[PDB]
This record gives C-alpha cells, sequence and structure tokens, in this order.
C-alpha cells in the first residue's frame, strides 16, 4: 500500500488510514486536584509591558496568530520580540504553535533566542476524510501543523484530527493533555488564549478576551509555601 | 528510466564532480547523535564541509534528520545554500495501520525539503507533506519517497549520499561505504570516472 500514490488519486491523505485514533485516570484527577482556578487577563500583548506578568512561569504555550492562519496578526518579526526570556522560570518549557511555514524555523530562532532548546516537535496531523482533495514556495500540500517544545534549565509526539472549517484558527486541546501529563509546575500561561481556550490550572492572556479575573498579588497567593514546588500531579498538602 | 547505478566510497574523499548536476539530491547521512552508535558516524564539521554545492544548479535537496541534526540540517541546508520550503514527516505504522514507539515516544521522523536557485518543470504541489507507512526495514526511509520524488521530477538525474545497497533505484546514483563496488553506465559519468581515477 502507497498511501501517497492513493492520496494523489483520491485525495485522502495518507493520514486518512491510521485506524486507532491500565488507566491514567489518577494523573488527570491530581491534576485537577492541583489545578488553580482558571485565569484570565484580556490585554493588547504588542502594547503591553509583559514584566507585569509574575511569578515567573513554570510552562508557557505561544499561540500567536499567524498571518498564514487566514487563506491584528503577529510576523515572525513581531513575535521574535518578544521578551519570553524574562518571564519565564530558571526551570522553565514552553510549546510555541509554528504553523508549517518559515515558523518551523524562526520558532527555533526564537527558542534559542529566549534561552531554550528544542527537545520535542509535536505535529498536528490534519485529516481530510469529510473533504477528499498552498503557498507559492511549498513543494507539496501542507497537511500538518508543528509545536516545537523548548527547556530551559537542565504521550507521544503525534496528534490527529480532521482539517478544522477553514478560517477556523483553534488547536487541538490534545496540546493541553500533553503538557498537564508532563506535571512540569502550577505555575502556567497562554499567550494568545481565546475565551474558548480558558481553562482550570492556566492563565490565559491575549487581547479577543471579553472579560479579565486577573490580579498578580491574587494569582501568586496559589503558589505560597507550600504550594510554590507542586508538580501539578502532586496532591496538595492540608 | 536508467538502471540503479552506485559507487562505494568514502563520501569525504570523492570528487563528486565528475557525477556532475541532479534535479533531486537525497542524504539520509549517519549524523554524530553522540550515543556511541552501532555505525560508523561522520563529526559535524564532516558535515558542513560535504561538497554538496557542486550537484545542483536549480533543484531540491531531501535531508532526512533526528534529535539534533533537526538544528544541524537546518544549518547545513542553510551552509549549503539552501532554503527549506517544507518538512516531510513519515508516520510509522504497524502491519495493522497503528502507530509504533526527547520526552514522548517518537511515532514519527523528519525529512527536511531544500530548495536552491529558480527549478522549473517541477510538479510542484502533487504529493502531501504526510507519509503514513510500514516499519519493514530497521534503519532505513520508506519507498514512498522515491514515488513522491518521481512524481515531483519525473526523469531527471537523481543522487543519493549514505545510501546503502537497497535505496538503489532506476535514475539514481547511490554514494555510500556499504554498496557492492561500483556499477555505472552513463558513460558521460564512466568517462569522466575512468580520467579522474585512472585505476579506480
Ligand atoms: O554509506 C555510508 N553510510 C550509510 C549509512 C546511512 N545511515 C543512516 C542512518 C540513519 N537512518 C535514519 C532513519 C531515521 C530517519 C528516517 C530514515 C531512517 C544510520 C546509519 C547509516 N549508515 C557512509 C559513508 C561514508 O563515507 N562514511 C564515512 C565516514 C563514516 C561513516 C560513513 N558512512
Amino acid at each position: 500500500n502507497d498511501y501517497c500514490q492513493h492520496f494523489v488519486d483520491t485525495g485522502h491523505r495518507p493520514q486518512n488510514f491510521i485506524r486507532d485514533v491500565e488507566l491514567i485516570r489518577l494523573k488527570d484527577e491530581l491534576i485537577a486536584k492541583s489545578n488553580t482556578p482558571p485565569m484570565y487577563l484580556q490585554a493588547d500583548i504588542e502594547a503591553f509591558d509583559i514584566r507585569e506578568l509574575t511569578p515567573k512561569f513554570d510552562v508557557i504555550l505561544l499561540e500567536p496568530p499567524l498571518e498564514e492562519y487566514y487563506r491584528k496578526c503577529w510576523t515572525w518579526d513581531d513575535i521574535m520580540k518578544l521578551e519570553i526570556d524574562e518571564i519565564a522560570a530558571p526551570r522553565s518549557f514552553i510549546f510555541l504553535w509554528c504553523g508549517s511555514g518559515e515558523g518551523l524555523d524562526l520558532g527555533r530562532v526564537c527558542l534559542r533566542k529566549w534561552g531554550y532548546r528544542r527537545c520535542e516537535d509535536i505535529c498536528w496531523i490534519k485529516t481530510n476524510k469529510n473533504n477528499p482533495g498552498l503557498d507559492p514556495k511549498a513543494v507539496f500540500q501542507r497537511t500538518k501543523e508543528h509545536c516545537l517544545m523548548g527547556i530551559k534549565g537542565t504521550d507521544i509526539d503525534l496528534i490527529i484530527t480532521e482539517e478544522p472549517e477553514i478560517g477556523n484558527i483553534e488547536k487541538p486541546v490534545e496540546i493541553f493533555h500533553i503538557i498537564e501529563h508532563f506535571c512540569l509546575g502550577r505555575r502556567r500561561l497562554h499567550l494568545f488564549g481565546r475565551d474558548s481556550t480558558i481553562r482550570p490550572g492556566w492563565l490565559t492572556v491575549g487581547p479577543t478576551l471579553t472579560n479579565s479575573n486577573y490580579n498578580a498579588e491574587t494569582y501568586a497567593s496559589y503558589f505560597s509555601a507550600p504550594n510554590s514546588y507542586l508538580t501539578g500531579c502532586t496532591e496538595e498538602i492540608e | 528510466l536508467f538502471p540503479p547505478q552506485w559507487i562505494c566510497c568514502d563520501i569525504r574523499y570523492l570528487d563528486v564532480s565528475i557525477l556532475g548536476k541532479f534535479a533531486v539530491v537525497m542524504a539520509d547521512p549517519p549524523w554524530d547523535i553522540h550515543m556511541e552508535l552501532p555505525y560508523g558516524t561522520l563529526t559535524d564539521d564532516e558535515m558542513r564541509r560535504l561538497n554538496i554545492p557542486v550537484l545542483q544548479d536549480d533543484g531540491f535537496l531531501f535531508l532526512w534528520v533526528t534529535g539534533r541534526a533537526m538544528e544541524l540540517g537546518r544549518e547545513c541546508l542553510n551552509l549549503w545554500g539552501y532554503e527549506r520550503v517544507d518538512e516531510i514527516i513519515w508516520v510509522k505504522t504497524n502491519q495493522l495501520q497503528r502507530i509504533i514507539r526527547h520526552w514522548l515516544n517518537h511515532g514519527k521522523e523528519h525529512c527536511l525539503v531544500g530548495v536552491k536557485g529558480n527549478p522549473q518543470g517541477f510538479n510542484q504541489g502533487l504529493d502531501c507533506d504526510v507519509i503514513v507507512a510500514e516499519v519493514r526495514s530497521t534503519s532505513h526511509k520508506p519507498d514512498e519517497i522515491y514515488g513522491m520524488i518521481e512524481r515531483l521530477s519525473p526523469g531527471t538525474r537523481k543522487i543519493e549520499l549514505f545510501g546503502r545497497p537497497h535505496n538503489v533505484q532506476p535514475n539514481w546514483i547511490t554514494l555510500g561505504n556499504q554498496l557492492d563496488g561500483i556499477h555505472l553506465l552513463d558513460p558521460d559519468v564512466v568517462a569522466r570516472f575512468k580520467q579522474r581515477y585512472p585505476d579506480g
């Protein structure tokens, strides 16, 4: 079976044909027990002293709205100017959504800049089952997006879903599952998050949020000894 | 179509110029992923200094990567004077089309796609950038990529670096130190070889 040779015949992407897309139930419930209240702050990130967020963050999910996502936007020019290094913790992770164009390169440049080294490349692989069937530079129809994982200081790498209805910009939630299952820290920040992505255990910050509950002193209060260090997968301590 | 040709050799010492120009270069190089690996590697410098730029005036590079070789291949690929325009992922399925097994299990392999100059004739956009295929072999790519590439540049001259014996395909000269001797047929290369290597 050649599923590339097939796609060419029909328009059923090879990924269309991947069959199956001791339970980890405690880990989920321990995430849930540890999770902060959801928080969120409507903020024009460009126009926004970034240092006005604290404490530093154990994990960061960067989902900036790419020019390409559409067939205010951020260019890699704009994204690369962010001072992420300044709100990451000494031991910190980052998950940067990169698209499928220049971002696969410029995002690595971003990671190095903010002092990360990429240890994982996670692929969102989109199916066109409901729709059997490109920028000029490209050679092949592009049928996936990349999330790059970066570490600072000392579940598989795939996500299979249907291609979203074109112009719908959302990323598979599975991403949160993968982050949360790593047990990295309870200080979690989603940049360029939306009302739709707001989630317990996360501080969502972005321009399109319609309401704000954020308060630094209050947020900080959630990680005061003896809670500061916790994994997110641990119990709390009475 | 042209029967498989190949040349067992150290791809560090060979005069690749004799071979001329190809629309497509592919390499599955043995990167120095410092695992103390079970086969011979090249250092970074060895790879950087590889004499790629001579092989193409215009056309495409297919470079397989892994671990840190995702950063170095990009380096190599820029140093060689390519821009990366595509990144093909291979998804490894069992005989039952289920996925197979660095903080995560790797279910996929990456092949960066570089362009050099202004290439024309190419059926760009024919395949898509995902390959779904069984892990039939040990440390090898799938036959599907020779399919995708011929559809891309049908009937053109193509060369492969660090290709092992089963990678040998029509239209493809394969270079590598694990090939059974030399097998050459394009007289214009025979000519150029004999005189450059008067006794091999
Ligand atoms: O011919 C040579 N190397 C043959 C070859 C190619 N490779 C590739 C891999 C990596 N597989 C990548 C997998 C994962 C990604 C998808 C595809 C499969 C592993 C092993 C391997 N041996 C060779 C020629 C030479 O001059 N030379 C000189 C000095 C030292 C070595 C050396 N070696």
